[PDB]
C-alpha cells in the first residue's frame, strides 16, 4: 500500500483541492458520506492511495485542509463533498494573510503551521509505506503560497527520503486579485526549484485563454478555469489510482533529468464546458494533446524543446491505434524533441474514462518552453521591484530588499538554466 | 519575525516619546507665556503703588 497525503492551503488551493476530491470520488464510486456504492472492483483495488477506511464501509480521504482565514474552508464542509473530510484535518486561524506571502510564510503562518504538521504527522504515521505527499495551492495570494511553502520546507525537514509533489497555481494579469502576485509567485517558484520533485504547472494565464477563445466563454469564472484543472488533476493522478507499476518517485525518475526543471506543463483533452455527445478519436486526442490550445501554461512548445513527455489515454480504445499516433505526432514535431534522452515519450491506457467522456487524454509535459512562464512572472516581478512598489506591505512583516533580489536572481537562473538545455545537441 | 517585532516596538517607543517631549516642551512655553503676560501686569501694579506714592508726596507741600 503506497499511500498519498494530500495538502490543501488558502483559497485556491481548497477550491481546487475540492473539486478535485470530488471528481475522483465519483470516479471511485465513494458518495458525499463516505460510502461505496460502485459497480467495479476496479475502484477499489487501489482506493487507499488516497482514501483510508474507516469501520462502516467508510473511505475518508487522506486530506488535510489548511487555511489562515476561515471563510473558504467553511464553505468546503458546506460544499457537496465537504461531509467526506476528517473533521479534525480542517487547521485554520482566523488572521488571513492579505494576499502577503511574508505573512503566509514568516509571521501568521509560522503560527499555525506546526499545528498541521501534527495533522500530517498522524496521517503519515497510519501509512503502510507512505508514497510522498501533494499541495494544491495557489502561487498569488499570501496563504497557498507563503504559508504553502513553508509547511513544504517543514515536511521535507521532517520527511526528507519521501516525494513532495505540488499542483500550483499561477497568477495572472487577466484573472487577477491585487498587483503584489508576482512578488508572492517568485519567492515562492524558489521554494519550489528547491524542495519540490514534480510541480505541475497551471497558469490561470492559459485557463483563460482556453476559456474565452477556444470554450468561447466570454466572462470566465474561477469555476470554469477549476473545471480544467479537476478534468486534469484527474487525468494526470489515474494511473496511481487504477492498475497500471509506478509510484511517485519511479515516475519522478523518468520524468525530471536535472533537479531544478522539474515544472511541467499540464493539457487535456477534448476541451469542454461544463455541461460531448461525439466521442473523440485516437488522432484527435492526440493532435489536441500536442497543440498550444490545449496548453494549460501559456508556453509555446514550439518555442522550446520536449525534455520528457509523459500521456495518459482514458477510456476503451486501441492500444495499438495510440502507439501508433504518439509515434506519428512525434515526427511531425520531431525537431521539438531532444534526441539526448531516447524514447522520452511514453504512454498509458486505462479502459475506465472520466465522468461525461468516453475518450480523454493527459498531457504532461517537461519542456523547456515552461521558461516563457517564468519570464513573464519575473518581468511583472521587476516592473514593480525597479521602483521598490509595494514593498512596504513586506519590509512590514520583517522581510529585507535583499531577499527580493535573491528571489529575483534565483528566477532567472531557472530561466537560463532551461534555455542552456532548449539549445543543447547531440 | 524577530525583526517584525523589533521595527513595530521602535515604532511604539518613539511615537510615545517623540509626543512625551512635544506635551512636556508645549506645556513649559504655554507656561513661560502665561508667566510673562502676569509679570508685566503685576509690574503695571508697582507702577501704580508709585504713582500712588508720587500723590502722597506732592501733598506734603
Ligand atoms: C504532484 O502531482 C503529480 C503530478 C503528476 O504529473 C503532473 C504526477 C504524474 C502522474 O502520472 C504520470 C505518468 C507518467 C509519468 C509521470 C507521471 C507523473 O508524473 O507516465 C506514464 C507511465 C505514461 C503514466 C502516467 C504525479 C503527481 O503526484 C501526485
Ligand atoms: N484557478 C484559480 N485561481 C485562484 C482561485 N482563487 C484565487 N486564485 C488566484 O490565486 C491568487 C491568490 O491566491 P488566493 O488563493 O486567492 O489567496 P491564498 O488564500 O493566500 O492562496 C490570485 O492571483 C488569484 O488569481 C481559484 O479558485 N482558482
Ligand atoms: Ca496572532
Ligand atoms: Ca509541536
Ligand atoms: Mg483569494
Amino acid at each position: 500500500m503506497r499511500e498519498i497525503v494530500h495538502i490543501q492551503a488558502g483559497q485556491c488551493g481548497n477550491q481546487i483541492g475540492a473539486k478535485f476530491w470530488e471528481v475522483i470520488s465519483d470516479e471511485h464510486g465513494i458518495d458525499p458520506t463516505g460510502s461505496y456504492h460502485g459497480d467495479s472492483d476496479l475502484q477499489l483495488e487501489r482506493i487507499n492511495v488516497y482514501y483510508n477506511e474507516a469501520a462502516g464501509n467508510k473511505y475518508v480521504p487522506r486530506a488535510i485542509l489548511v487555511d489562515l482565514e476561515p471563510g473558504t474552508m467553511d464553505s468546503v464542509r458546506s460544499g457537496p463533498f465537504g461531509q467526506i473530510f476528517r473533521p479534525d484535518n480542517f487547521v485554520f486561524g482566523q488572521s488571513g494573510a492579505g494576499n502577503n506571502w511574508a505573512k503566509g510564510h514568516y509571521t501568521e503562518g509560522a503560527e499555525l503551521v506546526d499545528s498541521v504538521l501534527d495533522v500530517v504527522r498522524k496521517e503519515s504515521e497510519s501509512c503502510d509505506c507512505l508514497q510522498g505527499f501533494q499541495l494544491t495551492h495557489s502561487l498569488g495570494g499570501g496563504t497557498g503560497s507563503g504559508m504553502g511553502t513553508l509547511l513544504i520546507s517543514k515536511i521535507r525537514e521532517e520527511y526528507p527520503d519521501r516525494i513532495m509533489n505540488t499542483f500550483s497555481v499561477v497568477p495572472s494579469p487577466k484573472v487577477s486579485d491585487t498587483v503584489v502576485e508576482p512578488y508572492n509567485a517568485t519567492l515562492s517558484v524558489h521554494q519550489l526549484v528547491e524542495n519540490t520533485d514534480e510541480t505541475y504547472c497551471i497558469d490561470n494565464e492559459a485557463l483563460y485563454d482556453i476559456c474565452f477563445r477556444t470554450l468561447k466563454l466570454t466572462t470566465p469564472t474561477y469555476g470554469d478555469l477549476n473545471h480544467l484543472v479537476s478534468a486534469t488533476m484527474s487525468g494526470v493522478t489515474t494511473c496511481l489510482r487504477f492498475p497500471g507499476n509506478a509510484d511517485l518517485r519511479k515516475l519522478a525518475v523518468n520524468m525530471v533529468p536535472f533537479p531544478r526543471l522539474h515544472f511541467f506543463m499540464p493539457g487535456f483533452a477534448p476541451l469542454t464546458s461544463r455541461g460531448q455527445y461525439r466521442a473523440l478519436t485516437v488522432p484527435e486526442l492526440t493532435q489536441q494533446m500536442f497543440d498550444a490550445k490545449n496548453m494549460m501554461a501559456a508556453c509555446d512548445p514550439r518555442h522550446g524543446r520536449y525534455l520528457t513527455v509523459a500521456a495518459v489515454f482514458r477510456g476503451r480504445m486501441s492500444m495499438k491505434e495510440v502507439d501508433e499516433q504518439m509515434l506519428n505526432v512525434q515526427n511531425k514535431n520531431s525537431s521539438y524533441f531532444v534526441e539526448w534522452i531516447p524514447n522520452n515519450v511514453k504512454t498509458a491506457v486505462c479502459d475506465i474514462p472520466p465522468r461525461g467522456l468516453k475518450m480523454s487524454a493527459t498531457f504532461i509535459g517537461n519542456s523547456t518552453a515552461i521558461q516563457e512562464l517564468f519570464k513573464r512572472i519575473s518581468e511583472q516581478f521587476t516592473a514593480m521591484f525597479r521602483r521598490k512598489a509595494f514593498l512596504h506591505w513586506y519590509t512590514g512583516e520583517g522581510m529585507d530588499e535583499m531577499e527580493f533580489t535573491e528571489a529575483e536572481s534565483n528566477m532567472n537562473d531557472l530561466v537560463s538554466e532551461y534555455q542552456q538545455y532548449q539549445d543543447a545537441t547531440a | 519575525i524577530q525583526k517584525a517585532i523589533e521595527e513595530n516596538n521602535n515604532f511604539i517607543k518613539m511615537a510615545k516619546e517623540k509626543l512625551a517631549q512635544k506635551m512636556e516642551s508645549n506645556k513649559e512655553n504655554r507656561e513661560a507665556h502665561l508667566a510673562a503676560m502676569l509679570e508685566r501686569l503685576q509690574e503695571k501694579d508697582k507702577h501704580a503703588e508709585e504713582v500712588r506714592k508720587n500723590k502722597e508726596l506732592k501733598e506734603e507741600a
